[PDB]
């Protein structure tokens, strides 16, 4: 029961001062609203691509590599 | 004192104080040349065959000359059909004894052969180069290469002038120059070459810095981080990603179809396919020394073999308790290793269904394995109260040697192509170099983040480093800087940044070129 | 011509330059270690992305 892709809420009881108590947040529902809701979006599948990381030692500034603005060489 | 211990140890324990080959090798060498010339070069061929054919049957080497004979009919089938059938002593066979052949050729041209010859002597140069020496006169002449339109021909022609007497003498020039249309000094030649060759060597490395090189990023979208492993073919032409979902997926590297063996699959369309059947998520593949098999292992633990040309399981290899993590093909690919979960190194040829060699002696789960280029080592690591790196003999079975010296999760092991040096990375961003036969550690480099180095790769000639890591980064390291001419270490040549992909695979190819792969997580 | 006219017309100073780069770098058939080093840069990959863009 781990693998639920529902967001995970806590509850706070109090046994006095000082002294809370945590429960999970639970909630009878209708099985009419689960089993009518609409399904996740489907991603599309996988694949692949190339692009030039480096060429004779020097990145090119294409859309596929970072950009100059968002410690890779030496300074000792 | 560890020096003291070993020495008491040592003091107690009672220590002292065949023409084939030569044919193709030509062939391919003739292919590969400018078509100008190939004119001349072809009629190389047809000596060189006959005679060799003859010294089999003169060496009692019957099958041999058969298969020869019958493998290389293909070639003069349209031509020396009366000449093969004839083969297949005769006055022919004398008189081709008694009289060399004549091989007309430029001057130029013989001298590009002979270095040619010279720098493959050992491959199959020296059988040519004897052949030529024993039965062939090239009877050298200075004018240009002669063609049926060359400016040669075409002069003669026009001018009506007449034969040549070296070139006179199944074809022959003066069936190009007809109006139907020197000497030698082999042996002192191949001398002169290599007296030639060797005034030109390089031999230090003062001044100066490191070496440009370029880079290709194969990147994989849509994965949601899936994707345990990847693994590239020896030609660059495949690429394999094993799962957390129990399956492989094979994509060619152009885009072009996939080819099936079987009936049904002829002419099939697709440039990526399937291989189903583990249970559980694949940790390690390996491509086979064209790939034709594949070897994957998995965390249901146990080791599949795949062949490529019908996209199917062969066999199953189940010598572990527990899951598998590592898996590796030898150098040459008949022998291959695995290690995992239960603290064991195993090695197993494809021969048999059981291990041939168990190797204990760790004390820890193993997390990366390397071969020796001469393919009788192997080379372990172990993680955790045991950070140790093992050196095993495959005749024997025994430990060689140990290096310590790590403090953080070995994720990389790498041996060099000249068989003498060693490489580590580990989850604190340092590579460690290695000396093998001193047993002692060389260098440290530094300049990774935390996480990873997974790849490490070395170039044909050992004398730079390529790695690459989790941090979106890829690294590339001098192994020598040069004589001085009178967080990042100053050996580093060049890093270069990734956009969001961590580098999960990372190869060097036959140029200062390498190819990498990854994911890519746009958050 | 008048296509290859227009073409020198447009060219000539930027040929000049480059010539006499050259052959300062291989005077006397000798590496002259004075001379700049052959090095690639950012700026001139940009050039060539922008040329590539009008094509």
């Amino acid at each position: 029961g781990y693998e639920s892709t529902r967001p995970l809420r806590y509850g706070e009881a109090s046994l006095g001062p000082g002294q809370p108590l945590f429960y999970i947040d639970d909630e009878e529902v209708d099985f009419e609203k689960v089993i009518n809701a609409p399904l996740p979006k489907v991603p599309r599948d996988m694949t692949f691509t190339a692009h030039w990381l480096a060429v004779e030692g020097v990145q090119p500034s294409i859309p596929q590599n970072p950009t100059t603005a968002e410690d890779l060489l030496p300074k000792g | 004192n560890l020096n003291q211990i070993v020495t008491d140890y040592l003091k107690k324990k009672g220590f002292t104080r065949k023409y084939l080959k030569a044919f193709l090798l030509l062939k391919n060498w003739i292919d590969n040349n400018l078509d100008i010339y190939k004119f001349e070069l072809r009629k190389l061929l047809w000596p060189v065959f006959v005679y060799s054919y003859l010294e089999l049957v003169s060496q009692g080497y019957v099958d041999d000359a058969k298969h020869l004979l019958e493998t290389l009919r293909s070639h003069f089938e349209a031509v020396h059909q009366d000449q093969l059938a004839l083969l297949d002593e005769n006055h022919t066979t004398r008189l081709y004894r008694e009289n060399k052949y004549r091989i007309p050729l430029n001057q130029s041209l013989s001298g590009n052969l002979f270095h040619f010859l010279e720098r493959e002597a050992d491959n199959g140069g020296a059988t040519i180069i004897y052949i030529l020496q024993t039965h062939c006169s090239v009877e050298t002449s200075a004018r240009g290469p002669i063609e049926p339109y060359s400016f040669e021909a075409i002069y003669r022609r026009a001018r009506n002038l007449d034969l040549d007497e070296a070139d006179a003498h199944g074809v022959t020039n003066r069936d190009v120059l007809d109006t139907s249309a020197r000497a030698r000094d082999v042996v002192m030649e191949m001398q002169k070459v290599r007296e030639n060759r060797d005034r030109f060597v390089i031999e230090g490395r003062t001044g100066g810095i490191g070496i440009p090189v370029s880079a290709c990023m194969f990147t994989f979208h849509n994965t949601l981080g899936t994707v345990s492993c990847m693994d590239f073919s020896n030609d660059h032409k495949l690429v394999a990603v094993g799962t957390m979902d129990s399956y492989i997926r094979v994509w060619s590297l152009d885009g072009k179809p996939l080819k099936s063996a079987l009936e049904n699959e002829k002419n099939l369309k697709v440039n990526n396919r399937k291989l189903i059947g583990h249970s559980g998520p694949v940790y390690g593949v390996s491509f086979s020394d064209s790939s034709k098999l594949l070897l994957s292992c998995s965390a249901d633990g146990q080791i599949r073999l795949w062949s490529l040309e019908i996209w199917a399981c062969l066999c199953i290899y189940k010598a572990h308790d527990g899951p598998v993590f590592r898996v590796l093909w030898g150098p040459h690919g008949h022998y291959f290793a695995s290690a995992g979960w239960d603290k064991t190194v195993r090695v197993f040829t494809q021969d048999h269904a059981s291990a041939v060699r168990i190797m204990v002696g760790h004390d820890t789960s193993i997390s990366a394995l390397a071969w020796h280029p001469n393919g009788t080592y192997v080379f372990s690591a172990s993680d955790e109260m045991d950070k140790s790196i093992r050196m095993w003999s495959v005749i024997t079975g025994n430990c060689v040697r140990i290096f310590t010296g790590h403090t953080h999760y070995i994720t990389a092991l790498e041996c060099a192509h000249n068989g003498k040096i060693l490489a580590s990375a580990d989850t604190g961003g340092n590579i460690f170099i290695w000396d093998i036969e001193k047993g002692t550690l060389i260098k440290k480099c530094r300049g990774h983040g935390k996480g990873g180095i997974p790849s490490l790769s070395f170039s044909a000639e050992s004398n730079v480093l390529v790695s690459g890591g989790l941090d979106c980064t890829v690294r590339v390291w001098d192994i020598e800087l040069p004589a001085d001419p009178n967080q990042i270490t100053p050996d580093q040549i060049s890093a270069f940044a990734t956009k969001k992909t961590p580098v999960l695979k990372v190869r060097f190819t036959r140029m200062n070129l390498i190819v990498a792969g990854g994911c890519y997580d746009p958050e | 011509d008048e296509a290859y006219k227009i073409w020198k017309q447009v060219t000539k100073k930027d040929r000049a330059l480059i010539a006499k780069e050259r052959y300062q770098l291989f005077a006397n058939n000798k590496l002259n270690v004075e001379e700049p080093a052959l090095l690639r840069t950012k700026a001139g990959m940009r050039r060539f992305l922008k040329s590539r863009r009008e094509a």
